[PDB]
């Protein structure tokens, strides 16, 4: 009566360990718990979201409105919330687009399953219930599909890819962000119209060097790259025309030394005297095969002696470090030669082309530019970003990762197969999904009915992050699809959708004219890992953990 | 089920700050505020400075805005912005950092009731954004593109606010000096290395056409030497001149015994033939990163060959610059040609310290001044005062832009803003007017130190614009308010340029933030 | 759900909860069932005190050690009401309830509801009442035999001592219960026998005496012990006043007025004592071989013993309450309370009155009464905890002989109504069902958890139950063939079936009902049970 017997025959397992089952309404924990973090994704989508202060342990910050990134840092304890985490990670790392919609998608299809399972559905009807609606859904995604890009180059068309991936991440200005990635994408295409090729595209091809100081609107767009490398001997504004030629070795620029205990052998004064000396004249011979084929600047690989130093600099050859791995090979995509080891003569065929090597000051701090011209153009170019706060340099540069990925959503597919946006192809999948429901008969018609409400939540977001009363917004838009389509051909009734600035009532002016979609890639795989984010969630009714 | 307590799981780990509420985003605006009262009155030239004294025991006195906030060890994650700005002010312009400071606090302290009422985020942000767009054209025509006349009154307004002020007759004389003998495009900074010297008086200084560099070391045939050279020449080397080993390994296997006499004889004999090739070209000085032996000094010293080590890579690119010669990594390359020369040499007594002073070169890269004070502080604010000086000479002549400064550029650019709110849109209208009055935070706190009555002033600013078209702004001298053109006080446009662009990256960040998450 | 409104609270639900109720009552089944049947084993309550008592009851048992499980104090409640009314049958209620448990338990986990299990014992238990009322035989009472009540007696003492101390015990309860009865108005008291804690001669050395026996003796030497004809005269006002109720002091005059208001409370002694002292010879003056005794509740002056010891007065002081309702029933006197009234009608008589110095105390034995409605029990013994065994043998062997005459039917023991109570619940075809297939789990249940009792008195015994209850099964198969009423027991001496009628065990008719249904309310309740909680502030 004074004290329970505290639950016998738990010595089976260790007293850390702790079970959870579905009874005792802990899966509407789990769904609160959910809920939790999933509202801190609210203020964080569309072009008005807010970024997040992630203060770490060590003190490092990363402030950001993107979920993939802002879930690594923090430390979770519910396993729920971790398959979020890994949904999200999966989505950036694949397509690197339609993160946030992974986290309020997923985060509203377990909400609407707190409404069913307290009906009484059984878990089992509950997946197969999504399960056909995602059948439904992936559907009818390529069947209310309009437009396409049909050219890999062109200055117009890449304003409707990029802008609409970088007005989530750090609208700003739309014109000066937008004309960055679109100059600097022509670059590094291997255009070759004509030819029947095969397309290929790098994600690590196009990376942006941060540099504090400036402004936003003082970025400019290189050729080439940039390192923060200072010259040994000297500095060389090289005002010389005729190109210069590339030789990029990988090994120090030294004397070989042996492997294997490389120690000096002098059995009398005769080798005492000449050891001195040849050092000298070995170094010196290498140097004149290498200074005879033209070449004025090498990129090292390791550290340089200050004997090979002293004859480099005396025909003015220009020194580069590169002391890594990734560091060397981004470098020979540009001028596009071949590095051997061996401390030779360079082959003619493997020298690179590269007219002019320039040092200024951009951000105090020494630099080194290798741009190129028109002619002889190169691929991995280099965006330079200016900025005042280094936790903008890194959201900002992270936007270009995003807009960098989306340009490998072209290659892969047959073409680009836009959509509308706006939360246009949200509403639109609820009147289709919704009618579904009606044609398909059994106890799975409520699970289908709330897979539409779930989709309600972009449009929900964006009025409410809008400053306007989406009890106003959201049913004046319902008015432009319960209208539909009458015996006339060519209605434009599909690209009505929210609006963030402006008239009132909201049906925005089309997303036409605005010249903003979203592409078919991001929204496959975006529903497909989001259904599948909520599936392991609901299938699962034991909870396990250890230690807390 | 296998335990009777069932604990709760929590979703965050235990410790972790708060969360959504009211008051988040007013935290931050209050803490930037803290942070902006502390650099409020060291603005203009009758402010003051701020002593620091970190955990090290480390006296500082400085008025900049990154110095004092880079010894400020700055937990606080939104704090941190006006760090990254003022790091980024000066990193690239030197100048200013306080006026961006000061002016990022005022605009987060504007947006601070507005946060209160039901104004969004994205609101406030647009009207800075499309404000500055027209504050940065209208600049560029507060600016002019002056050309006649041929420095001399740019560096007089950077000086402001800090020691040198006062003493800007004798150190802007010489420190326009300092960046004429730097070419176009090139502009190195590190040839204008200035070291420490404790010890005696700021007035006693002079302008030197080359380097000046500490020996550290005490040879022994340092006193042998001549100190008076009338035609001296400089050679640079990089071997080091010492018996020693020879390149990083040391085994000798000797046999006979004979020959054990003559291989320490042929070490004896390549050190003097090392140190022969140098004395066989005329090498008055010599000069090594590496150190030098006291057999190579003293084999110097008898035939009046000076010497000296211990030098660091930077200075050592300072003296090719200087003199215009090469580096020499080996004795039997050497020639005649690449020996630099100067007019004269002398090494002086200056704080009791020895300096090797060349000087009256016909074409020198370098300018480097000895900065001789009474606390270790004063020959540090003379260097900063000079940094940032030399700076606002340096980008001067990569462009001829001036505005009028005591708080004139602000007034100007405020009256079209508020014109511009008066016509159009009706919401942005009181967000574009309390940017406008916002901006005028900088001749607010100016007049505000020197004493004045900041009512007076500011009602003779706004309604005297229109005889005061551009060069209207605060005189000190005569404590009245006149046309700034006729008291030769300049300052260049890009100190406005970079603070209102900052200013406006820096309080936009933070207004797109409304959580805070701090893991243990 | 409920750390969100107390933290510091707990809960086990629908699985942790029907294991703590189930091992909580095996385990004190597993504990308390050994002291059932004669073969049982005694306990030692040695609590922190170093106090030492024996016994069997698991009243007793369960009353000193206090209880922490929350089942388990439901089960030791429900023996507390059964001694309380009845004072036997506690070790059949706790083990019933382990095996109701026990054997419904066995069901939910095959995935059958509580609640139509707990509807089968309440059918179940309906349906033995319908058994029993037929099981039942009546006798008549008015003969008195001695016969019977000694073996019905013995049948409930052999449980708590061995058999040479129930012989001797034996005739000590029949001898309770002579002259207390009372045909029409049907009144029979318990609590008019008295028991009296002394240290003597032997626990199997006791006897029983027919009158009144008082633990107080004469304070006085001179009064004589032995009274061959006493007069007993109840008194209950303190002839010593304790206090006055309203304050007063005696403020003197003068020296001569000490001893005179000295005087004045020696005349209230002698106003109310002079009357005591008329009585006396006012039935006879000068009559050799008659006393006059007095038994005063309060307690009695020293200076007024001196008064009654010139006459010969025994005078005793410090009575209980309940003697005075005893007194009038042993010596056929009248109480009174004052002295105002007196008559030789309201006194008593008596034929013998003597006591005994055993130790540093004195008993007074008053013996050879008329017709006396009342009697005592000493109970003498060699120890301390011999007289609290040997106590809650005579207060648990007053029960089951009262009960024959409270109602005279009576059931046969030896485990034979719940041998013969199995196969009647074995198949109820359409007497109450109630529903198909959810009822008829519950009848077997109950009917295979009534055979406990006949196998746990085996165990203790030392034989196999299921080899000496086979040829019980066989004999009752052919008894309702053979067309003859016969009850079988069951024998712990050799292990074979047996008569109770013949042989003598038998049990009291309200043991088996309080039993049946508290025991089937509880295991009722402990089955709808699926959640323990606990909540308070410290
Ligand atoms: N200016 C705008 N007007 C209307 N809708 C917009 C605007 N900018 C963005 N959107 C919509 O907001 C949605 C936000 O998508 P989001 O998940 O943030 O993309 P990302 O994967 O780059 O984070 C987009 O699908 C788009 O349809
Ligand atoms: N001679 C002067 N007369 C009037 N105003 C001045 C003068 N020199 C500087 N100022 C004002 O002082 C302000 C701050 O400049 P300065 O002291 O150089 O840097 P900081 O912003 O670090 O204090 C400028 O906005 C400028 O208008
Ligand atoms: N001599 C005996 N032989 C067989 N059974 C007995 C005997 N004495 C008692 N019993 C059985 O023991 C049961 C309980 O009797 P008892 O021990 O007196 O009560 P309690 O168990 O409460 O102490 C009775 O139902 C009876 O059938
Ligand atoms: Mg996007
Ligand atoms: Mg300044
Ligand atoms: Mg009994």
């Amino acid at each position: 009566s004074l004290r329970l017997p505290q639950n016998p025959n738990a010595g089976l397992f260790k007293q850390g360990y702790n079970s959870y089952s579905n009874a005792d309404g802990q899966i509407i924990k789990s769904i609160a718990a959910i809920r939790e973090l999933h509202q801190m994704c609210l203020t964080s989508m569309g072009p008005c979201g807010r970024n997040k202060i992630i203060v770490n342990h060590l003190g490092k910050i990363i402030i950001t409105n993107d979920a993939a990134t802002m879930l690594r840092e923090l430390d979770i304890v519910h396993p729920a919330v971790k398959v979020l985490v890994m949904a999200t990670e999966q989505q950036k790392i694949d397509m690197g687009d339609g993160t946030n919609l992974v986290m309020i998608l997923a985060g509203e299809l377990l909400n609407v399953s707190e409404k069913l399972i307290s009906m009484g559905l059984s878990a089992v009807e509950i997946i197969q219930g999504y399960n056909m609606a995602r059948k439904f859904t992936l559907k009818e995604l390529d069947e209310m599909v309009v437009g396409e890009i049909t050219d890999k180059n062109d200055k117009n068309e890449l304003l409707k890819m990029i802008k609409p991936v970088i007005s989530s991440k750090k609208y700003g200005s739309e014109d000066i962000l937008s004309e960055l990635v679109s100059e600097a994408v022509s670059h590094v295409l291997p255009v070759a119209q004509q030819a029947g090729e095969i397309p290929y595209f790098n994600v690590d091809s196009i990376r942006v060097v941060k540099i504090m100081g400036g402004s936003l609107s003082n970025s400019t767009v290189i050729k080439g790259m940039v390192f923060n490398r200072e010259p040994e001997g000297h500095v060389k504004s090289l005002s010389e025309d005729k190109k210069h030629k590339v030789a990029v070795f990988t090994c120090p620029l030294d004397i070989a030394n042996t492997e294997t205990k490389g120690t000096v052998l002098l059995h009398n004064a005769q080798e005492m005297l000449d050891f001195s000396k040849g050092e000298e004249k070995q170094i010196d011979a290498m140097m004149k095969e290498i200074a005879d084929m033209g070449v004025e600047c090498i990129v090292a690989g390791a550290g340089v002696g200050e004997l090979a130093l002293h004859y480099l600099n005396r025909y003015g050859i220009l020194v580069l470090k590169v002391p890594s791995k990734f560091e060397l090979r981004r470098l020979c995509r540009v001028c596009g030669a071949t590095p051997l080891p061996r401390l030779g003569a360079p082959t003619p065929e493997e020298l690179g082309l590269v007219e002019t090597v320039k040092t200024m000051e951009i951000g105090g701090d020494r630099v080194t530019v290798f741009k190129q011209e028109q002619g002889e153009i190169s691929r991995t170019s280099t965006i330079i970003l200016r900025g005042a706060t280094q936790n903008n340099l890194d959201d900002i540069e992270r936007a270009i990762d995003d807009g960098v990925a989306a340009v490998k959503g072209l290659m892969k597919p047959s073409g680009g197969k836009l959509l509308p946006g706006a939360g246009a192809t949200e509403i639109e999948l609820i009147s289709r999904i919704t009618k579904y429901g009606e044609r398909t008969p059994g106890l799975l018609q409520l699970a289908i009915k709330q897979f539409a409400v779930a989709f309600e939540v972009v449009p929900r977001t964006l009025a409410e992050t809008a400053g306007l009363d989406v009890n106003e917004v959201l049913p004046n838009l319902y008015a432009a699809h319960n209208v539909t389509e009458p015996g006339a051909v060519k209605t434009d009734h599909l690209y009505k959708g929210v609006d963030i600035d402006g008239e009132s009532d909201e049906g925005v002016k089309d997303i036409r004219e605005e010249n903003i979609y979203d592409m078919l890639a991001t929204k496959k795989f975006a529903i497909n890992v989001a259904t599948e984010a909520a599936t392991t969630v609901l299938s699962i009714d034991q909870i396990i953990m250890a230690k807390k | 089920n296998f335990g009777s307590q069932t604990p709760t799981i929590v979703v965050l780990k235990e410790g972790t700050d708060a969360s959504q509420g009211k008051g988040q985003i007013i935290s931050n605006i209050n803490a930037c505020v803290a942070v902006q009262e502390a650099l409020k009155p060291t603005l203009g030239p009758l402010g003051s400075d701020i002593l620091i004294v970190t955990s090290n025991q480390k006296t500082t006195i400085s008025n900049d805005g990154a110095t004092i906030l880079k010894l400020l060890d700055v937990v606080h994650p939104a704090a941190k912005t006006l760090v990254d700005i003022s790091r980024a002010q000066d990193a690239e312009v030197g100048d200013g950092t306080t006026s961006v400071t000061i002016l990022a606090g005022e605009l987060m302290k504007e947006a601070k009731p507005f946060l209160e009422e039901g104004i969004s985020s994205h609101l406030i942000m647009k009207g800075y954004r499309k404000a500055v767009s027209l504050a940065v054209e209208k600049i560029n025509e507060l600016a002019v593109d002056i050309t006649s006349e041929k420095l001399e009154r740019c560096a007089r307004t950077a000086m402001s606010s800090k020691l040198i002020h006062n003493n800007a007759d004798f150190f802007v004389k010489m420190c326009v000096d300092a960046v004429l003998s730097l070419d176009r495009n090139d502009l190195d900074d590190k040839l204008i290395g200035i070291k420490k010297i404790p010890g005696g008086a700021m007035e006693e200084s002079l302008f030197i056409n080359g380097v000046a560099f500490k020996k550290t070391f005490s040879y022994a045939g340092f006193e042998q030497q001549p100190k008076k050279f009338n035609n001296p020449k400089i050679l640079s080397l990089n071997v080091e001149l010492e018996l020693k080993a020879e390149k990083d390994n040391a085994e000798v296997r000797v046999e006979h015994v004979e020959d054990y006499q003559a291989i320490v004889d042929a070490e004896w004999q390549l050190i003097f033939e090392k140190l022969r090739q140098v004395e066989e070209t005329g090498a008055n000085i010599v000069l090594s990163k590496l150190p030098i032996g006291d057999l190579a000094t003293q084999f110097f010293a008898d035939r009046n060959i000076f010497c000296a080590g211990r030098v660091s890579a930077d200075d050592m690119n300072r003296v090719i610059q200087a003199v215009g010669g090469s580096i020499q990594s080996t004795t039997s390359d050497i020639k005649p040609e690449h020996l630099g020369t100067c007019a004269l040499f002398e090494e002086m007594q200056i704080g009791s310290e020895r300096y090797n002073l060349f000087q009256g070169c016909p074409q020198a890269k370098t300018c480097t001044l000895l900065l001789r004070g009474g606390a270790e502080q004063v020959i540090a604010e003379v260097e900063r005062s000079l940094h940032d000086a030399i700076m606002i000479v340096k980008r001067a002549l990569q462009n001829k832009l001036i505005v009028a400064g005591g708080g004139a550029t602000e007034m100007e650019v405020s009256k079209c803003l508020r014109d511009y709110s008066k016509t159009i849109a009706g919401k942005q209208q009181m967000i574009i007017n309390a940017f406008a009055k916002a901006l005028e935070v900088i001749p607010r706190q100016l007049c505000e130190n020197a004493g004045f009555d900041a009512i007076e002033i500011l009602n003779k600013l706004r309604l005297a614009h229109s005889k005061g078209e551009k060069w209207y702004g605060v005189v000190f001298e005569t404590e009245n308010i006149g046309d700034n053109f006729a008291k030769f006080v300049w300052e260049p446009a890009l100190v406005k340029i970079n603070a209102l662009n900052s200013a406006t990256e820096a309080t936009n960040l933070i207004l797109s933030v409304d959580e805070t998450i701090t893991n243990k | 759900s409920l750390q969100l409104l107390n933290p510091k609270a707990e809960s086990l639900r629908r699985d942790a909860a029907l294991k703590v109720n189930v091992t909580s009552a095996e385990g004190l089944q597993s504990v308390l069932e050994t002291n059932l049947g004669p073969k049982g084993t005694l306990k030692m309550l040695v609590d922190g005190a170093g106090n030492i008592k024996l016994t069997k009851d698991g009243k007793v048992l369960l009353t000193e050690m206090q209880i922490q499980s929350p089942t388990a104090v439901l089960i030791a409640r429900a023996a507390a009401a059964q001694d309380e009314i009845t004072g036997d049958g506690t070790t059949t209620v706790v083990c019933l309830v382990g095996e109701l448990l026990r054997q419904a338990h066995r069901f939910i986990q095959e995935g059958v509801h509580p609640r139509i299990i707990t509807d089968g014992f309440e059918i179940a238990r309906k349906e033995s009442m319908k058994f029993l009322d037929e099981f039942k035989i009546s006798k008549t009472n008015l003969s008195n035999d001695r016969e019977f009540l000694l073996q019905v007696a013995r049948s409930s003492l052999l449980t708590k001592v061995d058999a040479d101390l129930t012989e001797v015990l034996t005739p000590i309860v029949t001898d309770a219960v002579l002259s207390v009865y009372d045909a029409q108005a049907d009144n029979l008291d318990l609590h008019m026998v008295e028991i009296m804690q002394m240290q003597h001669l032997s626990p199997k050395d006791t006897t029983f005496i027919k009158g009144l026996v008082l633990d107080h003796g004469g304070r006085h030497p001179d009064m004589p012990t032995r009274v061959k004809n006493a007069y007993v005269l109840i008194l209950n006002v303190s002839l010593e006043y304790e206090k006055t109720e309203v304050n007063s002091g005696f403020f003197y005059s003068s020296a001569d007025q000490r001893d005179k208001l000295a005087a004045s409370e020696r005349k209230f002694v002698d106003a109310k004592l002079k009357k005591i002292i008329d009585l006396k010879n006012e039935v006879c003056g000068m009559d050799p071989d008659k006393g006059f005794v007095i038994i005063n509740q309060k307690g009695i002056d020293p200076m007024s013993l001196d008064v009654f010891a010139k006459h010969n007065i025994l005078a005793l002081r410090r009575a209980k309450r309940r003697n005075m309702e005893r007194l009038q029933l042993v010596t056929g006197g009248e109480a009174q309370n004052s002295v105002e009234d007196l008559s030789p009608q309201i006194l008593g008589f008596s034929g013998l009155v003597y006591q005994e110095t055993i130790g540093e105390e004195k008993f007074t034995y008053v013996t050879e009464n008329t017709d006396p409605k009342s009697c005592t029990i000493l109970i003498k013994g060699s120890t301390h905890y011999a007289l609290a065994q040997t106590k809650d043998a005579v207060r648990d062997g007053l029960r089951a002989v009262a009960n024959v005459l409270k109602d005279k039917n009576i059931i046969p023991g030896a485990g034979a109504f719940y041998i013969a109570l199995s196969r009647y619940l074995r198949s109820a075809n359409m007497n109450k069902l109630g529903a198909k297939g959810k009822t008829k789990t519950g009848i077997e249940a109950f009917a295979e958890a009534l055979l406990v009792i006949p196998k746990t008195l085996v165990k203790n015994s030392g034989f196999d139950p299921l080899d000496v209850l086979a040829m019980v099964e066989d004999e009752l198969d052919d008894a309702q063939d053979s067309d003859e009423t016969r009850y079988v027991g069951v024998d712990l001496n050799i292990g074979d079936s047996c008569d109770p009628t013949i042989e003598g065990i038998w049990d009291s008719y309200r043991v088996l009902r309080n039993a049946i249904t508290g025991a089937t309310g509880i295991a009722s309740n402990l089955l709808l049970c699926d959640e323990l909680l606990r909540a308070g502030r410290s």
